[PDB]
C-alpha cells in the first residue's frame, strides 16, 4: 500500500 | 414523506503531483469514478485534479456559491491530509515541506460556511491520512457549529491513522473508493450506506490493522444521495 | 457467521449531586433504565451514582479488569462533561470550580486501556455536554489509537453543544435515554440502532437546534448488544 | 430543559  | 433535495451539488478534488511530498496515483481514478456515480445520481459535479492552495480555495468558494437552503452538498477529497486536535486539513500540491495549517484548507471551516447556506445535507468523504502534523504549531479555538443534525463524515481512515492506495497503483482505486463505488448507488440513508462500506472494507486483508472507515454522523432525517430533486419527476 | 461475544460487560455512571456545579436529576433514572435493559441483554452491569474523581478512577479500573479478548465492553456516563480539542472529559461530583483536565477522566484514555485488553467491541454512550472548558490550559498529544475497527461512540449531543434533561425532571429520562430506551433491545448492529435513535430524537421539539445525537463508529463487523455469549445456548 |  502507499499512504495518503 | 419522501425526503427531497432542493438541488444536489458536489465538489471532488484529487491531488497527486505534490511538489514537496510523495506523489500519489489513485486520486485520478478515484475522482473519475465518483464523478460518474454522482452524475448518475443527478448531482451537479465539479471535479478537479492537482490543485494548489489558491485553486483549492477558489474551488470551494465556487462550490459554496452553488449551495442554498435545502441543497445537498458533498465534498470528496483524495490526497495528502492531516489531523490536529480533531480538525482535518487538506494539503495542496504546492505545500512546502514542512507545512502548517495556513498552507492548507481546514474542513471544519468549510462545513461552517456550508451551514450558513442552510443546506439540507452536508457530506464529507475524506480519503486522506489523519496523523498529526508536528510542525503545525497553531491551535483551533474555532466557534462551535450549529446543531443542524444533517452532517455526515465518511473518513477513509481513523484519527491518527493512514488511508491507502495500492503501490504503483495504475488502474486500481484506492482502498476507500474500491469499496465505496460498489454501494454508492444504493437507495439507503447515507449513514447506513457508509456503514455497509465499513463492513466490506473490513474484509480487505491488505488494510487489516491499519485502515478502517470511520463514520461520524449527526444526520437525523433519513436522507440519501438518491433522494429526488424537488419539482422534478420521480 | 453469527458474531459472538466472549462476555458482555458494562459500566454505568450517573453523576448528580455536584458540590460546585449545578446539580442534575435525571442521571439516576437514566442509569436505572439502562441497567435494566442491559441486564435483559445478558450484560454484567456495574451501576454507580454520584462518584468523586477517586471513585470514578476506581470504577473504571474494576471495569477494565473484567475485560479480555473478545469481550464486549460498554461505558455509559450521564452527568457534567466537556470536550477540548476532540477529547471528551467526564466531570466528577467533587470537581472544583473552575476545574481542569487533571480533575476529570478522559474518555479516550479509557478507550486506549480497553483496546489493550483486545476487546471485541468498545461502546461509549456519553450523555453529557461537549462544550470547551476555557480554564483547561492543557493539550492532549495522546498517542494514536490502534485501528481495531470495533469502536462505537453514541454521544447524546454534538461537539460544542449541550445535552439535556427535563427541567425539574422528576421521573422523566433525559433526552438521550428517552429515545435510546425504546430501541436498545433491537437485534441490529449497534451503529444502525443508534442511527434510528438519532432519527427519533430529531422529532423532539424541545431539542431542535440544540441537541442531536452524534454517532462516531469504526465498527466494521456486524456486532450487536444482543449478540450471544460464546458457549452458552442461543 | 436543563443542560448537562
Amino acid at each position: 500500500v502507499r499512504p495518503r | 414523506d419522501q425526503p427531497l433535495a432542493k438541488d444536489k451539488v458536489a465538489l471532488l478534488i484529487g491531488n497527486m503531483n505534490y511538489r514537496e511530498h510523495p506523489k500519489l496515483k489513485a486520486p485520478l481514478v478515484d475522482v473519475y469514478e465518483l464523478t460518474n456515480l454522482l452524475r448518475q445520481l443527478d448531482f451537479k459535479v465539479v471535479s478537479l485534479l492537482d490543485l494548489t492552495e489558491y485553486e483549492m480555495r477558489n474551488a470551494v468558494d465556487e462550490f459554496l456559491l452553488l449551495l442554498d437552503k435545502g441543497v445537498y452538498g458533498l465534498l470528496y477529497y483524495a490526497g495528502h491530509g492531516y489531523e490536529n486536535f480533531g480538525n482535518s486539513f487538506m494539503v495542496p500540491v504546492d505545500a512546502p515541506n514542512p507545512y502548517r495549517s495556513e498552507n492548507c484548507l481546514c474542513v471544519q471551516n468549510i462545513l461552517k460556511l456550508m451551514q450558513e447556506k442552510e443546506t439540507g445535507l452536508n457530506v464529507f468523504l475524506l480519503d486522506m491520512c489523519r496523523k498529526r502534523n508536528d510542525y503545525d504549531d497553531t491551535i483551533p479555538i474555532l466557534d462551535a457549529l450549529k446543531v443542524t443534525a444533517n452532517i455526515v463524515f465518511g473518513y477513509a481512515t481513523c484519527q491518527g491513522a493512514e488511508a491507502f492506495e495500492i503501490q504503483h497503483s495504475g488502474l486500481a482505486n484506492g482502498i476507500f473508493m474500491k469499496f465505496l463505488k460498489d454501494r454508492l448507488l444504493e437507495d439507503k440513508k447515507i449513514t447506513v450506506l457508509l456503514d455497509e462500506v465499513a463492513e466490506d472494507m473490513g474484509k480487505c486483508h491488505l488494510t487489516k490493522g491499519k485502515q478502517a472507515l470511520e463514520i461520524r454522523s449527526s444526520l437525523s432525517e433519513k436522507r440519501a444521495l438518491t433522494d429526488p430533486i424537488q419539482g422534478t419527476e420521480y
